């Protein structure tokens, strides 16, 4: 799978990036072309309306969570 | 078909009387293609007055135009002038040796 | 070699159109939304067009005697060469 | 109906060009409008030719002014070597 | 080693595949005559690469709907004086 | 009277060509042939600008004039 | 830069209009008119420089 | 020289230990995406760090975005604790950083082309494919992208020191190849 | 639109570091209708 920008920074595995910081759009659109010179060897290393993903009605926001997990 | 007709309605206009029938078709192909290059420039000249329908003045500069191109005369005025510039000059210079004829 | 003719091939090298100004443009004709791709082309066709014309008003520039930077009639009359001699349509 | 034997031959040559290149079916009329395109083409070199040699006080055809006539037409000669060496042992004549 | 001048000297050694007595007459209504036949060589291979240029147009264009020349072929034939 | 110098042809010419033996009456029937084409072009003008029914030439009918001559890009 | 002279052949290109019902230009695109007439010129060039070719016959090749 | 690489991207990897239902995970927590007929991993979101993970049903997790080491362990922490509340006893086994990428400016336009002719066995560069210069650097294997703003990206370590090194290894030969 | 973006393609390809705006302006207009034309070409195909 492609994960070009999974080194990147932030891509969700699909393809599409995000970012803290922003950086230039020939990033994207040209890493959508790093795809095939070289990088998939770092990319093996690495591995809508009706587009929604189907939920539980009690699903918990897990993103919030300030625990710590044992080592 | 029914343009063979058109071309026999035309060719006894004319009044002689010999052809080819290849010859009739493919003065028909050539001038239905000079007929769709007419249309070709009243579409030009229609997106050139933003106007999606073809006027009589489209036209009407159409076949002035190609008029200019294809359509092509010597002019009358200009017959009587060059008439009046080498009619004018009257010279006839006679040489012995006459073998001689170029000089280019 | 010298120090101009490095800035001069790097200014040749990485120059580019705006990717947004090409896209509107291409939008502003066409009416509808236009791949990505098609702004890479018709930036890089441009420039292809651009290089010929400058390339030309340097020929037109020096063959008048004239020196650099390039006038008005100097471009204008280089991108017409390029359309007399069969070049550009 | 004489003339269209060379026609006729024209357009065996236009099919050797095809076996080159390997085309199974073709519109036949596109053909022999392309057929008319090679005569009116040839005739058309032949008039610059001799519109490009009339302007010599003699009539001889030299080599450069054919090649001159073809670069007028555009041209590029250097392929034309890459060209026999694609068709000449390939095209039986 | 200037092969552009070597091949005018070497059009004494080609044999065309168009015959050279239909190009001869052909020329012959364009008012040309050539005791030379390598120049009837140079403008025979010429219009074979003319009609291999048009032709391979019309195999690229052909690609998008084993092979025919078609209409849709025609076309892009039709740049130089269509 | 004249709409165009001398001297910006001669530039034009021994700036394309300036080792060139060549005549000066030639330069002038070629200047004479151009302001005729000159005439010509204002012909195009003139329909092309009577097309739209407007009163103020613009940049559409000469482009098309040169779309009939040269295809040019401006 | 004014290849032609612009302001005699601006009052013609402005006689001719206002004699066929055209009343007014645009001033850099009666200059552009010109300025086609001007490669028009160098059309011309062309083929004197092809004649200068022409010229250059080495026929002691 | 006063220009320090600036971490956009540690990822990271850790095993759990244990076999996950992905279908019980995507549909009992929120943010998450899973789609097996195109994508066989869940596809999950968190805000502090933010970051981004890939959960296998084998158990082991890929990690995105945080641009500091402590950053992708507490995050990649978090993901295995969303595997470990919803009543999966989740692990924490061989974490490990897996990939770095920073940028830098340099400050001055850079000869990427006189750069790829004088460094061919090191370089490649097509202006109309990619306008970066991909600059393969063996001591330490890095992975640079160069552009004429000055920007330089740096990819492929497994520690900080070798992105440090890397740039401190190619900015001699950048200063070589300034405009001026 | 292009006017400072076209100024370092101007220079790149032989004219000055500061050529005339004039020329500038005049190269932005090359490039807009050079556009338009070609997208009019690529339509009709």
């Amino acid at each position: 799978f492609s994960l070009a920008g999974f080194l990147f920074g932030n891509i969700n595995g699909a393809g599409q990036l995000e970012g803290e910081s922003v950086l230039d759009d020939e990033c994207k659109k040209h890493l959508a072309g790093l795809g095939a010179l070289g990088l998939g060897s770092l990319i093996t290393e690495l591995t809508n309306d009706e587009g929604w993903v189907r939920s539980t009605e009690d699903a918990v926001d897990y993103s919030d969570i300030n625990e710590v997990a044992e080592d | 078909p029914k343009d063979a007709q058109m071309m026999a309605q035309i060719l006894k206009d004319m009044g002689i009387t010999e052809y080819e029938p290849r010859v009739i078709n493919q003065m028909l192909e050539f001038a239905f293609r000079y007929v769709t290059t007419i249309l070709d420039d009243a579409k030009i000249y229609s997106s050139h007055a933003k106007k999606a329908t073809v006027d009589a003045d489209d036209v009407r500069l159409a076949i002035q135009c190609r008029a200019d191109q294809s359509f092509t005369s010597p002019p009358p005025r200009d017959f009587l002038l060059d008439i009046a510039r080498q009619r004018n000059q009257t010279p006839l210079p006679l040489i012995k040796p006459x073998x001689x004829x170029x000089x280019x | 070699f010298s120090e101009e003719q490095l800035n001069r091939y790097e200014m040749y090298r990485r120059s580019a159109f705006p990717k947004a100004a090409i896209k509107r443009l291409i939008q502003s004709i066409t009416g509808t939304s236009v791949s990505q791709n098609v702004v890479i082309a018709m930036s890089g066709i441009s420039k292809v067009f651009v290089g010929e014309v400058v390339e030309e008003a340097l020929d037109v520039c020096e063959k008048w005697g004239e020196m650099p930077p390039l006038q008005p009639k100097h471009m204008r009359e280089a991108v017409r060469r390029l359309k007399s001699k069969g070049q550009i349509p | 109906m004489c003339e269209s034997y060379s026609r006729s031959l024209l357009r065996v040559s236009v099919a050797q060009i095809c076996q080159a290149l390997g085309w199974d079916s073709v519109q036949l009329s596109a053909c022999h409008l392309l057929t008319d395109v090679l005569q009116r083409y040839l005739q058309q070199l032949g008039r610059g030719c001799h519109r490009y040699s009339e302007l010599y006080g003699r009539t001889d055809p030299i080599l450069d002014d054919v090649g001159e006539a073809f670069q007028l037409m555009g041209v590029s000669l250097h392929e034309l070597e890459d060209y026999i060496h694609n068709i000449e042992p390939v095209t039986f004549p | 080693s200037t092969p552009l001048v070597d091949f005018l000297m070497q059009l004494e050694d080609y044999t065309p595949t168009i015959p050279d007595a239909v190009t001869g007459y052909y020329l012959n209504r364009a008012g040309f005559e050539a005791s030379d036949p390598r120049i009837i060589r140079l403008i025979s291979l010429a219009a074979q690469k003319f009609i291999s240029d048009i032709a391979n147009d019309a195999l690229q264009h052909c690609k998008m709907k084993k092979y025919t020349l078609t209409m849709e072929d025609l076309t892009p034939a039709l740049s130089e004086y269509g | 009277n004249q709409v165009l110098t001398k001297k910006k042809l001669q530039d034009l010419v021994r700036e394309v060509d300036p080792n060139e033996q060549l005549d000066e009456d030639v330069e002038e029937m070629l200047l004479q042939i151009a302001d005729d084409f000159i005439e010509s072009v204002v012909t195009a003008a003139c329909q092309l600008a009577r097309h739209r029914k407007s009163s103020t030439l613009e940049v559409k009918d000469v482009q098309l004039h040169l779309e009939r001559q040269w295809n040019m890009w401006i | 830069e004014t290849f032609l002279l612009q302001a005699p052949l601006q009052r013609r290109i402005l006689e001719i209009g206002k004699k066929h019902g055209i009343t007014e230009l645009h001033p850099d695109v009666v200059s552009y008119v010109s300025h086609a007439t001007q490669q028009r010129l160098q059309n011309l060039v062309e083929k004197i420089s092809e004649t200068a070719q022409q010229k250059n016959f080495s026929y002691k090749d | 020289s006063g220009i320090v690489p600036q971490l956009q991207n540690i990822v990271s990897t850790v095993n759990l230990g244990c076999k996950l239902d992905l279908k019980t995970i995507a549909l009992r927590a929120r943010n998450a995406e899973y789609n097996p007929k195109r994508f066989a991993a869940v596809i999950m979101r968190i805000r502090e760090p933010r970051t981004t993970a890939l959960i296998f049903s084998s158990g082991k997790m890929v990690c995105t975005g945080a641009k500091s080491e402590e950053q992708s362990r507490l995050a990649a922490r978090k993901y295995a604790r969303v595997v470990q509340k919803l009543g999966f006893p989740a692990k924490f086994l061989d974490f490990k950083i897996q990939n770095m990428v920073g940028s830098c400016d340099v400050k001055f336009p850079i000869r990427l082309e006189g750069l790829v002719l004088t460094h061919q066995q090191f370089s490649s560069y097509e202006p109309e494919l990619f306008p970066g210069l991909i600059y393969r650097m063996i001591k330490p294997r890095i992975v640079l992208l160069i552009f004429v703003s000055g920007k330089v990206v740096l990819t492929g370590a497994k520690v900080r020191a070798e992105i440090y090194e890397a740039f401190e290894n190619i900015y001699p030969i950048l200063k070589g190849f300034r405009k001026t | 639109l292009f006017s400072k973006e076209l100024r370092c393609m101007m220079y790149g390809f032989g004219d000055d570091q500061n050529p005339y705006t004039e020329s500038v302006d005049i190269l932005e207009d090359l490039v807009i209708e050079f556009i338009t034309e070609m997208t009019h070409k690529a339509m009709s195909i």
